[PDB]
């Protein structure tokens, strides 16, 4: 999802499906790569439990 | 109230806090305009990433 070599064209941005996994933010939260990281009816902290 | 406090530029005069560390007691009012940390970083100052 996050470190492809290229990402598509907004004019035909992707839908990609994911199931039957895991969803641990360690590495992607604590991070400093995302200039902008908002959920908007869950907070972040709360995306392991 | 919108004929008695709604400007047709939007008024922006009223204030609500979208931010705090800690869930605010019964019947306390929070004054504070202390820049709250997202990130795991400290952040000094008047703005921050």
């Amino acid at each position: 999802v996050f470190n492809a070599t290229r990402f598509a064209s907004v004019y035909a941005w992707n839908r990609k499906r994911i199931s039957n996994c895991v969803a641990d933010y360690s590495v992607l939260y604590n991070s400093a790569s995302f200039s902008t990281f908002k959920c908007y009816g869950v907070s972040p902290t709360k995306l392991n439990d | 109230s919108n004929n008695l406090d709604s400007k047709v530029g939007g008024n922006y005069n009223y204030l609500y806090r979208l931010f705090r560390k800690s869930n605010l007691k019964p019947f306390e009012r929070d004054i504070s305009t202390e820049i709250y940390q997202a990130g795991s970083t400290p952040c000094n100052g008047v703005e921050g990433f």
